[PDB]
């Protein structure tokens, strides 16, 4: 099913990321409502960051946000952002895979080629042609 | 609560989980229901058999209550029937007075009509020599325009939404069949070409301070190749986007969405310019103006803004209803605003003064669809009970009772001459009606004793492949356009 | 289960017939929250009173000082209708003929240079 | 909600001791709270036109109510945690509560969907609904056909293609008869000519007329719209005739061509013992005519080539139980092939295909009900005919089965 | 300016969280991708604050490791000012 | 049961199984 697929290709991958953040000096095997607690909070982290960053930049009167809006974003979190330079040249830093495209074929139809009948001058050439 | 109507089942269970004070105290509907005064339209010929059961001192007690919570208004007319009566009542303050209905209001079109407003009325813009060109291209589709009529029955496209995994919750056409807007529950309004001509950006200060002016081309000159797609994605609104309007010069697009803003996009930069913030609550419709200027959004602060695209605060609130504002709609001659509501009740609002000159009372459920004639002298409404109520603007009595579809009627358009009105619904179905059969006949009463003319006004009902018809669009050639997001 | 079969007799007391089912599941998350939050109040307010029985009257105490704070609700219509009647009363502005792009003053609107970090 | 939960959640608390009207006094305003929500969560449902009430509905319906969509958890302090929602957890009550945390790092993502396109077709032309994929669904007088013209223009164009003068004709053709929704009322027109045409077309061995007959058998079988088992009959003999019938051509060369048509046999037979199946009539019919195809003695090694591949595609439990006893028939046969001279006949080629089929299908049948302990003269015990190669056949479909 | 330095050091240094999924999460709430520097950040302070949780209920683990439980979240993310809640269902 | 369509459609009563052409001479 591709309808649920299209959210659970990204929670999934949270999924794995909270799945290798407490590996990397720390548990295996963990409990199964522990995982989807803390993806859970990692996704609602995103997300905040998300609506709070456009927040800071669209009262400054633009639209997309730099690096000073993140910053006062991250404050007003709680973060202390001067331990992020620290954090991301770890040795145990790992990379999680993005999800996997639905559509591997791209372009896998031979397709059926009928064509009969013109357009009534109501309709413009842009529509499509009347079927056979 | 058992011995009341069936149409009440959803009102009663909000009412069964108030039973503390506190509860009721922040409900806000509830507390603008206890403060206000139920209308209660009956007849003189049962008000005296009622007044002669409550002046005396044996009830005197339930006269109380009635005095002091019950408006009565009282009308003279032969008694209606029980099908008559069903088909113009189910609103809370329901059957509204005859003197509110009475006011003169121009339902005419600009350009002598008598019913026409002036043109110095309401301040509209200038045309200008490119919303002069408009009009000569958009007579030369009139050439071609067909009269549908109940013969030569219209040929429908639908422009189906075939993915959609985020839910499509808003579609717009320009009035030249060129663009296609989607509002949709993933915070995004997606704009797609329909015609062979991608969407281009115009080109960014730098480039345009070194080409030249007055070069009676400017209009291609300025186009950006670099940037040319079939689909142009507008981000920025934090919630799902509600409604989705284009103006009539096929720039400025609007959105508003659940967080309590209207977005007015461009469509030559395909950026944000504005966000009107004045509702804190999700604004369910937004319209452009007929004539591009002002435009009016409803939310569910049970208000209607006007905006006019040049204050960061609105010109016109219309706050009269008693629940969400579903629907706006603007007059053909943009003096009037109709709103429809979850209250059951349509309202016109004439834009000088603020003021509600029409109450349209009759619908079961929240009104879902409003369209307007291009007469301008009727009006279609549509509300979940599956029911097209066609109103009178001069007069208010809602002629013709259209029931054909059975779930929510979301979205209605009459034709470019007026021949056919187009209904979609939840039912996947796109009906299409005689909107001349209808109008054909059209007081001191109040009402008209309207037929069940509905299967001799049907002329095709047209089933849909699993697809809620979201939008019904008429091509200037009378074709008619809908999009619908394939479930 | 016992308080997830009640869940979707409430909603379905409300018409509510098609529903997913972490519906239930999250509204039995809310009220797991909401009665986690009156009845800690309510301890909260048995040890200012000083009695070691939360009564009734606790609970009562907690329940209308969580209502006067949390579910809040849309403005009332005495007070819609006078902030309407003291905004109505101002007559609409004429235009500017040739003005261009009719926009708010700069400080309300989206439009400013839009600065990003140079790449190095 | 009962009362007599919300005393289970008192006393689990710190909090003992308590009155009924005190627990009365807690679930009256609970349940207003899931009525003043579900009735706002409505409000998100009517303007998503889903009339779903999907999860995420409750999450907006408690913003709205300036309480956090935040669950199972509640954060005193708001900083860390605002009116954003975590999704809650995918729930199941079936659930393990314990997982390894590296099952759920070595797990496969699931696909992203595809983007939201926009595609345009027609509901109506003037006035009719088009039969598009898009679209749901005294003398007497001279009678007139029930086809129209155009709906045997369309037949006439389809059969004129789907004898393959073109292969791209063809394939188009297949493709119309594998999705025309009102294909149904030409139906018996199109049974008839494929049956008439297998049987005088086996007249003289025409391969490629039967290879694509047998292809417009196969499109007449996956397209959804039209009820087939009605034209049921004639299924059976005219795909079985390519299959096991004599070679009226050339049967040591074009038989890879007719192995084709062979394998495209097979699976049709395999649908009608998988669909149209009733008590007793058709999968056993077929079974019983292929058996004793099998246990005919000196048949045409073409039919009996032909009757084993019937007799082999039909699935887990039938081979097995079949193949068992003949286990020594099948290397007679083998044998005296092999010891008589004559080769410019096509035994030896049908001996060679038999035997290949037989053994390639007794792999998965030994490599499914037991263990691959002595795979190496054990299979002398059943006249070694596949023995060493059957048992590197065993191991490859194991390794098969470790990729899987 | 360290933390000026630090972010554009970071056009290599993929980090655990994919950008495919950060930027995702991004996109939901008007975030666009304009710089992949700036989701990276993004999705460093995210596991920051993830791997300070973690890293914190250990240390109420060690004294009552090997399990990461809810009865060890709960005082983790007390002193954070947050309330856990357990399904209780 | 036995009036059920299906038992009269003439696949579940006839010889096709002669209609099978092997050897065609």
């Amino acid at each position: 099913n591709p309808a649920d697929n299209y959210h659970l290709a990204r929670r999934r991958t949270l999924q794995v990321v909270v799945s290798s953040l407490l590996t990397e000096a720390g548990f295996e095997s963990a409990e199964k409502a522990s995982v989807e607690t803390l993806t859970e909070m990692l996704q609602s982290y995103i997300s905040e960051i998300g609506r709070s960053a456009k927040s800071y930049c669209e009262h400054t009167a633009r639209t997309q946000p730099t690096l000073s809006d993140i910053v006062v974003t991250l404050v007003e979190m709680g973060f202390n952002v001067d331990t992020l330079p620290a954090y991301a040249k770890r040795s145990q830093r790992m990379v999680i895979t993005a999800p996997p495209v639905t559509n591997q074929p791209v372009t896998p139809k031979a397709l059926t080629a009928g064509q009969n009948r013109p357009h009534p001058p109501h309709i413009p050439s842009h529509f499509p042609e009347f079927p056979d | 609560h058992g011995d009341q109507e069936c149409y009440y089942q959803d009102d009663l269970r909000v009412l069964s989980s108030l039973t503390k004070k506190e509860h009721m105290k922040g409900n806000e509907t509830m507390l603008d229901f206890r403060t206000s005064k139920f209308v209660l339209r009956i007849s003189r010929d049962s008000y005296q058999l009622l007044k002669r059961h409550l002046q005396e001192k044996q009830n005197n007690q339930i006269w109380n209550i009635v005095q002091e919570h019950l408006y009565i208004d009282i009308f003279d007319g032969m008694p209606r029937s029980k099908q008559q009566i069903d088909a113009m009542v189910g609103s809370l303050a329901g059957e509204a007075k005859r003197e509110a209905n009475k006011s003169k209001v121009f339902f005419g079109l600009l350009k002598q009509d008598p019913n026409a407003p002036p043109q110095n009325r309401i301040p509209l813009p200038e045309l200008k020599d490119s919303d002069k060109l408009d009009k000569i291209m958009n007579m030369k589709e009139t050439t071609k325009r067909v009269r549908l009529g109940p013969d030569c029955l219209p040929s429908i496209c639908f422009y189906t939404f075939l993915n959609a995994y985020q839910g499509l919750t808003a579609v717009d056409v320009t009035d030249d069949s060129s663009l296609i807007a989607g509002g949709f529950a993933d915070s995004t309004v997606r704009v797609w070409s329909v015609t062979p001509k991608k969407l281009r950006s115009v080109k960014q200060a730098s480039d345009l301070s070194l080409i030249d002016k007055e070069s009676d081309d400017v209009l291609e000159r300025i186009m950006d190749e670099k940037t040319a797609s079939e689909l142009k994605i507008l981000y920025g609104h934090s919630g799902p986007v509600y409604g989705a309007s284009f103006s009539p010069d096929r720039n400025y697009l609007l959105s508003s969405s659940e967080d309590g803003t209207v977005r007015l996009w461009s469509l030559q930069t395909f950026t944000c310019l504005v966000g009107y913030k004045g509702h804190n609550y999700p604004v369910w419709d937004t319209q452009f103006s007929p004539y591009g200027y002002y435009f009016v959004s409803g939310g569910h602060d049970r208000v209607a803004r006007l905006w006019a695209t040049d204050h960061y605060q609105p010109l016109r609130i219309f706050a009269g209803h008693l629940a969400d504002v579903n629907c706006t709609r603007f007059h053909p001659n943009s003096n009037y605003v109709a709103t429809g509501s979850a209250d059951r009740t349509v309202r016109l609002w004439d834009v000088l003064n603020g003021n509600c000159v029409r109450i349209f009372t009759g619908h079961k459920g929240p009104i879902h669809s409003l369209t307007f004639s291009p007469n301008g002298r009727f009006l279609a409404t549509g509300a979940t009970d599956g029911r097209v109520l066609l109103w009178d603007i001069g007069h208010g009595l809602m002629v013709g009772e259209l029931k054909g579809h059975t779930d929510t009627v979301c979205s209605l358009r009459f034709s470019r001459d007026g021949e056919i009105l187009a209904s979609g619904s939840m039912d996947n179905t796109v009906r299409l009606w005689d909107a001349i059969k209808a109008f054909e006949d059209l007081t001191a009463t109040g009402h008209i004793n309207l037929p069940e003319n509905s299967q001799e006004l049907l002329l095709g009902t047209y089933m849909t492949k699993s697809t809620p018809v979201v939008h019904l669009h008429f091509t200037r050639r009378n074709l008619v356009l809908a999009a619908g997001a394939y479930s | 289960p016992k308080d997830a079969q009640m869940m979707a007799q409430i909603l379905k007391d409300m018409g509510i017939t098609e529903y997913e089912p972490r519906v239930i599941n999250q509204m039995l998350e809310f009220a797991f929250r909401y009665v986690t939050t009156i009845l800690d109040d309510a301890k909260i307010y048995s040890s200012h009173a000083k009695k070691a029985t939360v009564d009734a009257d606790d609970v009562r105490l907690a329940i209308q000082c969580r209502a006067d704070q949390s579910f809040t609700s849309p403005p009332p219509r005495d007070f819609l209708l006078d902030i309407a009647r003291q905004r109505n009363q101002t007559p609409l502005p004429l235009i500017k003929p040739y003005s261009g792009p009719r926009l708010p003053p700069d400080r309300y609107c989206l439009t400013a240079p839009n600065y990003r970090l140079k790449s190095l | 909600l009962p009362s007599e939960s919300m005393k289970v959640v008192a006393e689990s608390m710190g909090i003992a001791q308590i009155q009924e009207e005190t627990c009365q006094l807690l679930t009256d305003e609970v349940s207003y709270r899931i009525k003043e929500i579900a009735q706002d969560a409505l409000k998100f449902m009517h303007m998503g036109k889903r009339q779903k009430l999907t999860t995420s509905d409750i999450d907006y319906a408690l913003k709205l109510k300036n309480v956090e969509p935040l669950y199972g958890f509640h954060a005193q302090e708001f900083i860390p945690f605002r009116f954003a929602s975590g999704g809650g957890r995918e729930l199941y009550f079936y659930e393990e509560k314990e997982v390894d945390l590296s099952d759920i790092i070595n797990t496969p993502l699931p696909r992203v969907p595809l983007d939201v396109c926009l595609k345009a077709h027609w509901l109506s032309i003037e006035g009719c609904q088009p039969a598009i994929p898009e679209n749901p669904p005294r003398l007497k007088p001279r009678s007139i056909h029930e086809l129209s013209v155009e709906q045997q223009l369309y037949y006439k164009e389809i059969t004129e293609a789907c004898v393959g003068s073109c292969e791209a004709k063809r394939a188009e053709a297949l493709q119309s008869i594998a999705t025309d929704p009102g294909l149904y009322q030409m139906l018996p027109r199109f049974s008839t000519f494929i049956s008439e045409g297998v049987r005088v077309n086996v007249v003289q061995n025409n391969l490629a007329l039967l290879i694509y007959l047998m292809r417009m058998v196969k499109a007449l079988m996956d397209n959804p719209t039209l009820y087939l088992e009605k034209y049921v009959h004639e299924l059976i003999p005219a795909v079985m005739t390519c299959i096991v019938s004599r070679q009226l051509c050339l049967r040591p060369d074009v038989d890879n061509h007719w192995a084709l048509r062979d394998f495209a046999a097979r699976l049709v037979a395999q649908i009608c013992k998988h669909f149209s199946t009733t008590t007793n009539n058709i999968q056993s019919r077929i079974t019983k005519t292929f058996t004793k195809s099998w246990v005919d003695e000196k048949t045409p090694w073409t039919t009996r080539y032909g009757s084993i591949a019937g007799l082999a595609e039909l699935g887990h439990d039938v081979i097995k139980t079949l193949i068992l006893p003949r286990l020594q028939q099948e290397g007679e046969r083998i044998r005296s092939v092999l010891d008589g001279p004559v080769l410019s006949n096509i035994d030896r080629i049908g001996a060679d295909h038999v035997q290949s089929l037989l053994l390639k299908h007794c792999a998965p049948v030994l490599a499914k009900l037991r263990p691959p302990p002595d795979n190496q003269d054990a299979y002398r015990a059943e006249f070694g005919s596949l023995g060493p190669l059957l048992c590197s056949q065993v191991v490859k479909a194991r390794a098969q089965a470790a990729l899987q | 300016t360290p933390l000026v330095d630090f972010l554009m050091q970071l056009e290599d240094y993929t980090p655990t969280i994919p950008d495919a999924v950060t930027g995702y999460y991004l996109n939901r709430a008007g975030f666009e991708a304009s710089d992949p520097r700036i989701i990276r950040l993004i999705s460093l302070a995210a596991q920051k604050f993830i791997s300070d949780i973690a890293n914190d209920a250990l240390q109420h683990c060690k004294m009552k490791k090997y399990t990461l439980t809810m009865e060890d979240l709960t005082p983790a993310l007390s002193e954070y000012g947050i309330n856990v809640k357990k399904p209780h269902y | 049961d036995l009036l059920a369509d299906e038992n009269f459609l003439m696949v579940t009563q006839l010889h096709w199984e002669d209609d099978i052409i092997w050897d065609g001479e």
